[PDB]
C-alpha cells in the first residue's frame, strides 16, 4: 500500500465512496511503507551516530527514534477512495502531516548541528588520508596524534573535543580502530556502523569497484534511454524536439566560407565593383561589394536567430587607401531584385538597410598594433527574423564597411568585414535549417555520410547537422565511457559493426567465381578501428568518404548493439584491466605507507 | 548520395587546367584512361568505375576499393586535360 | 469555473478556497521513479 | 437484445467466458429483434398481396410466413460473450444463417415475381390517375373498364387475368371499391391493405401532407448536420476536409481578370513589347508579351491542378497582320528573374518552356465565320504542380501565341490566347487557396464580406472564396427548402437576424442624447430582405458592402437559428399557405372529374 | 502475423483461414444508425 | 477590413483626372471639404467621416448610413481634384 489512510466515513460497509481521507486534527494520516522507513531510518541513523558529540555540546535532545513521529492507525491505504478499498492494512505504520512535518523540520534542525561539527571532523580526518585502495598500511597511534595536535587550525573542534570527536569517527572511519579496554589491544576487524556499505566500497582487487562500475553503467543506461541515442539514425522526419538542442550558438568567420560549403551563405562573383548608395543617419555612404566576391550571409536558410558580427584584432588598413577612414563600418541587409550570383550591377540591388552600423569611423574604432592597424573589438549585430523577411525571395546579410566617399584607393580593396568572427545564435529552437531550407523535423540517416570535410565544420548554429553531430556526441560518450572501444577486447559496440561488414561483405560475394571466402580476423581488425574512430570523433559519421561508418548499416546497427551492452554490463565490468589497475592501487598504498612513516618518525 | 557536386566543381577546374591524372588499378599513373580506374586533381579521388568518391587526399596508394567495371564515358574531361595540357 | 457538485470532492469556485504557497511543501508528485535493469529487478 | 446466440460451452453456469456463438450445421442463430420482424414482415406482407396471382399464375409455391425461416431457441444473445451475459433471452426467435439465406433469396426470388406482374397492374392503374387529392370524384365502373379494354397494349396482363389483378389491386388503389356480394353495392369507406399508410398520405386539407412536410424537414436536418453548415462562419483554421469539396473545376476567362481582382493572376504592365526567343522543336519562336498588359497565369497561387486552356470561337486576325498566320498557339510558362510588374525587358526574362504547343501554325486551326475567322475549338493542357515550381520566385502560366518571325504588323496585336475560356480543375483537394497563398485550413469568418464584387466570380476553383461559397449554398438550400423565407411570416431565420440588428442598433444607440427609440416594425422588415437577400443569392455574403448580411453577427447567427428551427418544424410545417395550396388541389379535382366524366360518355 | 494465441478466437496467421467475398453477404457494419429527433423520440 | 486597396486605386484614378464629386450629408453636391460627407468616383462611395466604402455603384441618393464625425485629412485626393479640373 501507499498514499494517505482512509476511513469508512459512512461506517462499516467499506464502499467506493463510503471511504474519505481519514483527516483531523494531526492533518492526515500517510502510510509509511516498508522501503520509506529505510530512507527516514538511515537519515535518523546518520544522525544518531553523531550522539557522543551531542552531549557534550548539551544540544540535541537524546537519540531521534522514527517511532516517535509515526502511530499505529488501521484502514484502507491508497490514493483515491477508489484504489484505496483494495489495501485494507491493519495496525499499519502511518504519520501525520503535522508529524511529517517534525520528522521534517528535526532531521533538519539536527542535519545542521552535525553538518557543522562533521565538517570539524573531518579537515582532521581527511588531514591524513585514512583510505588506502589496496593491502593495509599502519602508522603508530601516538605519532598520528601529536602530529594533528599541531596542524590542526586553532578553530576547529577536534581540539575541543579529542574523545567525543574520536567516537564519532571511530563510527565513520574502519581506519582508526579503538583499543578494547579489557586486554588492552585493537580487533583486527574494524567495525565502523557503515559496516556493509563501506565493505561494497573498498576497491575489491578482482573488479576494479562494485560502486563504481555500476553506477558508471546505471549512468550510461540513463542516457541511452533519456536523450533517445536509440534510434541515431533513423530514416524519418522528427521533431527538432526530440533532439532537446539546448545552449546551442555556433560561431564562425565567413567571407571564408565557400557558398556551396553551406548553403546559408551566398556570395557577389561580379566581375567589376558594385558600388550603391543608401542615406543613413543623413550622411550618404556607399556599400562597396569590392574586387572579390565578397560572401554574404543569405537571409532565407537562416532561422531567425541573433546574429552577432565581431570585428576585432582583424586589420583595418585606412594606413593605405585612406578612402577606408571615415567609413563608419556595420553590418547591413540587401535586397536584390535579381538573385544574387547573378546581380551584376548597382542598378539590380534594390535597397540597402543598415540594420546596425558602428557610432564614430573607421580611426577611432582603430589601435595600431605594430604598423597594422586593428579593430578594437566590437560587436555589430541584428536580430533576423524568418518573417521581417516574407515574399523576399533575394537579400542578404552583410557585415561591409560604408564608406563616406568611394575612392580609386578603394579600388581592389572591397570592404567586406566578414572576415570577423561572426556568432549567429538561434532564437527559437522549435525550427532548425538543412541544406538551405527550414524545417521543423529532420530525417537522421540523410545527414548521415551526406555533408563534406567542411560542409559540417561550416554548420549553422543548431541545424539538422549540427542537430545530427549533438546527438552523436551523446552517444558518442556512452559508448567511450561505458564500452571498452579502447583496448584489443573486441567489445559489443566494434562487435555490432563486425557483423555487419560480414553479412555485407558476404553478400557482396555471392554470384561470381566467390574467390574470396570472408576473411574475419581482418573484418574483425576493420570494425575495431571503425568502432573506434567513431568513439574517436564522432562527428566524421556524416562525412562522404568515411570508410565502414558511413555505410546505412552501422550507427543503426553500432547504437542498438551499445544499447543492449549496456543493459547487461553485469556489475564487475571493472574486471577490464583490473589487474594493471590493481597493480596501480598497491603502487600508491605503498607511496602513502611511506609517507604514514615520517609521521610516526618527525612527531614521535 | 554520389560525388556531392562540390566534388564536380573540384572536377572541371583541375581539368581546365588539366592537372587530374588517371591513376590504373595497379596505382601507376597513365595517360590512356583504357587501363585507368581512379581519377584525382589532387583534392578529391574517383574510381571511374562505380563514380563515387574515395579520398579526399590524393597519393591513391592509400586508397582500398573493391569495384570491376568497363565503359566510362565521360571521356569529356578526360579529353579536356590533354588539349589544356598545352 | 460553473459550478459542477459531486464529480469531485472539491468545487474549483468553491468556497473559501485558497492558493497559498508554503516554502514548506515544495508540489511534487512522481517523477524519478526508478525502473533500470539493476535496479528495478 | 440484438446479435448472434450464444450459450454455455461449459455448461450450467454462464460466464463471460463459458460463452460461445451457439453456431451449428445450419449457421449461426442471429437474434431477430422486436423491429426487425417489422421489416421481414413488412417485406413479405407486400407479397402476400399478390397471393391471387401467384395462383392464376401456377408460380409462387403458398404464402411466405415469416415463421417459416426461424426458430425458438434460448440462451445469451449479444455481439460479444462479454456483453451478450446480460442479455438471457429465453424462448427468443432467432433465425439461422442458412435461413437468412432463404428469407433472403426467397424475398428476392418472389420480388422478381410480383415486381413484373406489379408493372402490369400499373401502366393500367396508373391509366386513369386513381388519385385525387381534394374531395371525391367517381366514374362510373361500366366505362371505365370497357375503356381500359381497349387503351391497355395487346402484351399487358391486366387483359389475360382481369379479376385476378382486380382482387391484387384492390388493395393497393383505395380508388376501386368492390362491389359487395350480399347487397350488390360499394361499401363508402374502401379498405386497401395499405389501410393506415393509405390514410397518413392523403392530403390532409388542414396541413398540405404530413409525409411531406415530415420529410422535408428530416431531410433539411440532415444536411444541417451533415454538411457541417452549423459553423459556417466560424472564427478559426478548419481543414478544407471540413468542406467536402468535390466535383470542383470551375472556367473563366484571364486576360480579362484585373490582377487585383483575383492574386492567382499577375501581368505584364510595361512600356514596349517584349520579344523573347526560345527553340521549340528545332523552330525558333518569338513569345511576344505584346502592347497590351497580357495578364498571365501566375503559377505560385496556382494549386497543381489541371489548367486546361481552350482557345476556340475567339478571333484570329491572320488575315490582316501575316505576322499571326504560322504562328502555333501555345500554353507556355514564363521563368522571370525580377518579379513580374517589374519585368521590363527581354533579358529579364530567365526561360521559357512550351509545357503544350499546339501542332500546325495559325492557318488550319481557322475557319471562315463571315470575314473574322475563328478558332477551331482545341484544347491546350498544362498539368501544373505544386513543386515543379521549387525555389523559382517568378513563374508564370501564358497562353500565348509563340510566333515564327515577329514583324511590324505584330506590333499592336498582342498575341495572349488567355481570351479563351481557360478550366483551372484543381487535382488535389487537401490544399487550398487563398489571398495568393496556398493553405489547408481556411478561417470561414475571414472570407466574409472581404472579397469585392468580382473578387468572388473571380474566384479560383477549390480557393478558400469557391468553397466559402459551396458552403453557404448549402445552408442556403436549407433554409430556402425548410424554412419559409418567402412569405410575410417573419420566420425563425429572418428572425434570428432582427434580434442581432436590434442589440446592435440598441447599443449604437447607447451614450449620447438617444433621440432615436430603436423602431422594430422596420427592423423586422430590414431583417426580413436581408436574411431573404441571403437565401436568394447566397454568395453576397462574401462581398464588402453588403447591408447587414455582411456583420459579423448574422449567418454566424442566421445558421444556429435556421439550426435550432428545423429541430422543432413539428409535422404540421405544411399549414403555411395550405389554404391556396388546399384550394388549388381542389381546383385539380374538379378538373380531373372532369376527365372522368368523358371516360364516361364516349366509352360507355 | 506473429503468434498471439487467446487474446482473440482467432489467430491472423492461424490455420486454413480464407479470404473469400461471395456476391451473396455485402460486407457491412452500422453506419445509417437513426438518430434525427423526430425519428429516435 | 476597411477599403479593400482595389477601392483606392478608383480613388486616385478618378482623382487624376478629377470626377470625384463630393457629397453633403442632405445628399447634395459641394465643392468645399467642408460640409461635404460622401466621396464618389463615381463606381465607389465612402463617406469622409468613417471612410469606409459603402456602395459599389453611385448616386448617393439611395445609400443609407449612420456616423458623425468632423475634419479628415487627406484633403490631398479633394486637392488633387481641382488642380485637375483644369
Ligand atoms: C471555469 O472553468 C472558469 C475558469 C477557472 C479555472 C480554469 C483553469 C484555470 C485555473 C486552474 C485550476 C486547477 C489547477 C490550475
Ligand atoms: C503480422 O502482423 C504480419 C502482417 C499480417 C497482417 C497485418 C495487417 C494486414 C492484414 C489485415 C488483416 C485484418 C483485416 C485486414
Amino acid at each position: 500500500p501507499t498514499g494517505k489512510l482512509w476511513r469508512p466515513v459512512g461506517t462499516s460497509v467499506a464502499t467506493i465512496d463510503s471511504l474519505a481521507i481519514v483527516s483531523d486534527r494531526f492533518g492526515q494520516y500517510s502510510f509509511v511503507n516498508e522501503g520509506m522507513r529505510e530512507t527516514f531510518s538511515k537519515a535518523l541513523f546518520d544522525i544518531n551516530m553523531w550522539q557522543p558529540l551531542f552531549q557534550a555540546t548539551k544540544t540535541g535532545c537524546g537519540p531521534i527514534v522514527l517511532s516517535s513521529f509515526t502511530t499505529t492507525t488501521s484502514g484502507y491505504v491508497g490514493a483515491t477512495a477508489g484504489d484505496a478499498l483494495d489495501n485494507p492494512v491493519t495496525n499499519g505504520v502511518f504519520i501525520s502531516t503535522v508529524q511529517i512535518m517534525n520528522l521534517q523540520r528535526t532531521i533538519a534542525a539536527r542535519m545542521r548541528d552535525v553538518a557543522l561539527w562533521q565538517k570539524h571532523l573531518d579537515t582532521a580526518m581527511t588531514m591524513l588520508t585514512p583510505d588506502i585502495s589496496a593491502g593495509s598500511a599502519s602508522c603508530n597511534w601516538k605519532s598520528l596524534l601529536a602530529f594533528a595536535k599541531d596542524i590542526l587550525p586553532l578553530d576547529n573542534l577536534c581540539l575541543t573535543y579529542p574523545n567525543e570527536f574520536y567516537n564519532v569517527a571511530i563510527h565513520r572511519y574502519p581506519a582508526l580502530k579503538p583499543g578494547n579496554p579489557d586486554t588492552k589491544l585493537p580487533d583486527a576487524q574494524a567495525h565502523p556502523l557503515g559496516e556493509v556499505a563501506g565493505a561494497f566500497n573498498a576497491a575489491t582487487s578482482e573488479v576494479g569497484s562494485l560502486v563504481g562500475s555500476s553506477s558508471t553503467l546505471s549512468q550510461a543506461i540513463s542516457t541511452m534511454a533519456g536523450k533517445d541515442l536509440d534510434l541515431i539514425e533513423a530514416d524519418t522526419p522528427l521533431p527538432v524536439s526530440v533532439f532537446t538542442p539546448s545552449l546551442a550558438p555556433r560561431s564562425y568567420r565567413p567571407a571564408f566560407i565557400k557558398p556551396e560549403d553551406a548553403k546559408w551563405i551566398a556570395e557577389f562573383n561580379n566581375s567589376s565593383l558594385i558600388r550603391k548608395t543608401l542615406t543613413y543617419s543623413g550622411a550618404t555612404y556607399t556599400v562597396q561589394l569590392g574586387p572579390g566576391p565578397t560572401r554574404v550571409i543569405d537571409m532565407n536558410a537562416m532561422i531567425d536567430s541573433v546574429l552577432t558580427l565581431d570585428v576585432s584584432g582583424t586589420i583595418l588598413p585606412y594606413d593605405t587607401n585612406p578612402d577606408l577612414s571615415t567609413s563608419v563600418p556595420a553590418f547591413v541587409l540587401i535586397q536584390t531584385s535579381v538573385p544574387i550570383q547573378q546581380v551584376t550591377t548597382a542598378a539590380n540591388i534594390t535597397a540597402i538597410t543598415v540594420v546596425s552600423a558602428a557610432g564614430a569611423s573607421a580611426i577611432n574604432l582603430a589601435i595600431n598594433v605594430r604598423g597594422q592597424p586593428r579593430f578594437n573589438m566590437l560587436h555589430l549585430q541584428a536580430t533576423f527574423e524568418r518573417e521581417t523577411i516574407t515574399g523576399i525571395p533575394y537579400i542578404y546579410g552583410l557585415g561591409t564597411f560604408l564608406i563616406p566617399s568611394p575612392t580609386s584607393s578603394s579600388n581592389f580593396s572591397n570592404p567586406t568585414l566578414m572576415d570577423g568572427l561572426l556568432t549567429v545564435t538561434p532564437v527559437l529552437l522549435r525550427e532548425t535549417t538543412y541544406k538551405g531550407e527550414v524545417v521543423d523535423a529532420i530525417v537522421p540517416a540523410t545527414v548521415m555520410a551526406n555533408q563534406t570535410s567542411e560542409e559540417v565544420a561550416s554548420a549553422l548554429a543548431n541545424d539538422a547537422i549540427v542537430l545530427v553531430s549533438n546527438h552523436l556526441n551523446k552517444l558518442a560518450n556512452v559508448v567511450g565511457d561505458a564500452i571498452p572501444v579502447a583496448s584489443r577486447t573486441d567489445d559489443s559496440a566494434t562487435s555490432a559493426i563486425v557483423s555487419r561488414l560480414a553479412v555485407q561483405h558476404k553478400l557482396s560475394q555471392v554470384g561470381q567465381a566467390s574467390p574470396t571466402p570472408p576473411d574475419y580476423p581482418l573484418l574483425w581488425r576493420r570494425a575495431k578501428r571503425a568502432a573506434s574512430m567513431f568513439v574517436s570523433n564522432p562527428s566524421l559519421a556524416l562525412q562522404v568518404g568515411i570508410p565502414v561508418l558511413t555505410q546505412s548499416g552501422m550507427l543503426s546497427a553500432l547504437t542498438s548493439g551499445v544499447g543492449t551492452a549496456l543493459r547487461t554490463g553485469s556489475l564487475g565490468k571493472g574486471v577490464t584491466d583490473a589487474s594493471e589497475k590493481l597493480r596501480a592501487r598497491q603502487s600508491l598504498t605503498v607511496a602513502k605507507q611511506a609517507f604514514f612513516d615520517q609521521i610516526g618518525s618527525l612527531w614521535p | 548520395l554520389h560525388m556531392i557536386p562540390q566534388v564536380a566543381h573540384a572536377m572541371v577546374r583541375a581539368a581546365a587546367a588539366g592537372r587530374l591524372t588517371l591513376y590504373t588499378r595497379t596505382r601507376t599513373e597513365t595517360t590512356n584512361f583504357d587501363h585507368a580506374e581512379y581519377v584525382t586533381c589532387g583534392r578529391y579521388t574517383i574510381c571511374a568505375f562505380c563514380l563515387t568518391t574515395l579520398a579526399p587526399h590524393a597519393n591513391v596508394k592509400t586508397i582500398q576499393d573493391s569495384h570491376a567495371c568497363s565503359r566510362q564515358p565521360n571521356e569529356a574531361i578526360r579529353s579536356l586535360v590533354e588539349v589544356s595540357d598545352k | 469555473g460553473n459550478v459542477q457538485t459531486s464529480v469531485n470532492t472539491y468545487n474549483i469556485t468553491g468556497d473559501g478556497n485558497s492558493f497559498t504557497p508554503t516554502s514548506d511543501m515544495t508540489s511534487t508528485a512522481a517523477p524519478a521513479i526508478d525502473l533500470k535493469p539493476g535496479v528495478l529487478n
